[PDB]
């Protein structure tokens, strides 16, 4: 019982620890693609210009 | 196994060039000495510039404060090394 | 000017005097019994009234002393927002950065030197992984072709 | 003679800020009463 | 006092700005850090708060996260809540065409002849957050993102 | 002589001094009540 | 011990539904990208109008 328990903490521990960095490290990546597609805007803003 | 125990809390270059694209919005990796210290060793988990100095003495830095990411990407993966045998 | 007579005075005292008809000389009039200033420091007209010299140091300082607090709980409602909004983009950006990025470092640089000569026999690693690269790449550019 | 309509104003200004400013030294010994007693029970009772 | 979730979230800003020494605050950080919690009257609070005008030292301003909680009650009792009603009649009494046809200019000149006044950046700043056009707003739409926070 | 007169409102400024003199012992009496409730909160987090 | 193991055990089921509702954020987070994906598709061809 132990065993498995342990099992089970090592197998979560990893699994969230990876699943909650990857997610907010995406939401940083989703700011940055926000952030260049903005800036696309802004060269067609400027092609308008 | 013997190598398994030595792989923890870390993930392959994509996350960390995406970082390193995100806290500095020109992507052109100029990590100022200043700013570098700064941005490392003040806030976040609290440790000591001395030991931080070890990515000084040792991982190469470009010049005039600036500090350079993708080659230090690299290395810091299996992409790229400092010298060979 | 007469519009520019409005805009400038009546924003002072426009309440307890009646509004919204429009009329050229009658709503000057009721303006300056709102003001109920001297006939002799200023002359009617049609277009626009003249003044003189010390008409407008009495009057500018009325709307600094009325719309003060108005300004002041609007400021604050602004710096409140400005607040928040950096603080939360501040915090969010230094506790994904720097926990992350602090713990691969640490990893990275502990590891450094604790199993330097098993990290350096990765030398075949690149030698073996050339077939899977040269597939992927070769993938990749017949997509850019 | 227009700062004497303020004079007169301003007497009526007088008793009227008179009156109100007795007012908020009334209701501010209030507030100071209450608040007294109310740390005195707080802490009578946390020592206790 | 709420549950000890308020307290939690005192603690992590605790830990948050502990820049110089976590143990420390600076009245400057505390004052921050309660505005952005949601309470927006700060202005005047810097007396009601010290009990001394002293504002001439800024790298010791004592103070201690035991105080500082019922320090966050006394000023969370809402001593002065405005509604846009009064916020609103200021602006269009400002306003000059009951539209906002070129606002900008005009918005700078009040607020740099305000007094008690701080900061530039942050009046350059405002153009973010649909603020774009030259003051193309009639307040109502800035009124509204301010108001929701 | 008017302008006397203006100075014995400014008499009356005094007294209405006087109440704000009150309101200022209310300041410290609130002050007071304060730095009681910081002690409080040291107690109660004592007793917790 | 053999309930403190048992008190263990639960607190371990707990953070395991707490696993599932970050793989919930994980759908959530993926939907929201494709989300706005679309959203930027609709933006250029506004651009383009």
């Amino acid at each position: 019982q132990v065993e498995e328990m342990k099992t089970q903490l090592e197998e979560l521990e990893d699994e969230l620890q990876a699943a909650e960095d990857a997610k907010l490290r995406l939401e940083v990546n989703m700011q940055a693609m926000k952030s260049q597609f903005e800036r696309d805007l802004q060269a067609r803003d400027e092609q308008n210009e | 196994t013997m190598f398994g125990e030595k792989l923890n809390g870390t993930d392959p270059e994509d996350v960390i060039r995406n970082a390193f694209a995100c806290f500095d919005e020109e992507a052109s990796g100029f990590i100022h000495e200043d700013h570098l210290r700064e941005l490392l060793t003040t806030m976040g988990d609290r440790f000591t510039d001395e030991e931080v100095d070890e990515m000084y003495r040792e991982a190469p830095i470009d010049k005039k404060g600036n500090f350079n990411y993708v080659e230090f990407t690299r290395i810091l993966k299996h992409g790229a090394k400092d010298k060979d045998d | 000017v007469f519009q520019e007579f409005r805009q400038r005075y009546e924003i002072l005292a426009a309440n307890a005097i009646p509004k919204g008809f429009m009329d050229g000389k009658q709503a000057c009039i009721l303006m300056i019994k709102a003001l109920e200033l001297d006939p002799n420091l200023y002359r009617i007209g049609q277009s626009k009234i003249f003044f003189r010299t010390g008409v407008l140091a009495h009057l500018e300082e009325e709307r600094d002393l009325k719309i003060t607090d108005v300004i002041i709980a609007f400021q604050a409602q602004c710096r409140g927002y400005l607040a928040r909004k950096a603080f939360a983009k501040r915090q969010q950006q230094l506790t994904a950065m720097k926990v992350i990025q602090r713990n691969c470092a640490a990893y990275l640089k502990l590891r450094n030197w604790q199993w330097w000569r098993l990290f350096t026999k990765v030398k075949p690693l690149l030698q073996v992984t050339r077939q899977e690269e040269e597939m992927q790449a070769k993938d990749e550019e017949l997509q850019r072709t | 003679s227009n700062l004497e309509k303020k004079q007169k104003k301003f007497d009526q200004m007088l008793a009227e800020e008179k009156n109100i400013s007795s007012k908020y030294a009334d209701e501010r010994d209030r507030a100071e009463a209450e608040a007294r007693e109310k740390e005195t029970k707080a802490l009578s009772l946390a020592r206790a | 006092d709420f549950s000890e979730e308020q307290t939690a979230e005192f603690k992590e800003a605790f830990q948050l700005f502990d820049r110089t020494g976590d143990g420390k605050i600076l009245y400057s950080q505390c004052g921050d850090v309660m505005r952005a919690l949601g309470q927006n009257p700060t202005n005047a609070e810097v007396m009601k708060v010290l009990g001394n005008p002293k504002s001439d030292e800024m790298n010791l301003k004592t103070l201690k996260f035991e105080q500082f909680l019922p320090m966050m009650q006394t000023i969370a009792k809402n001593k002065d809540q405005g509604c846009f009603e009064d916020y609103v009649e200021g602006l269009r009494v400002f306003d000059k065409e009951g539209n906002g046809t070129v606002m900008g200019a005009e918005i700078r000149h009040v607020l740099v002849t305000l007094g008690e006044k701080m900061t530039e950046e942050e009046v350059e700043q405002l153009v973010a957050g649909h603020e774009d056009s030259n003051g193309c707003i009639n307040y109502e739409e800035l009124v509204r993102m301010v108001l929701s926070g």
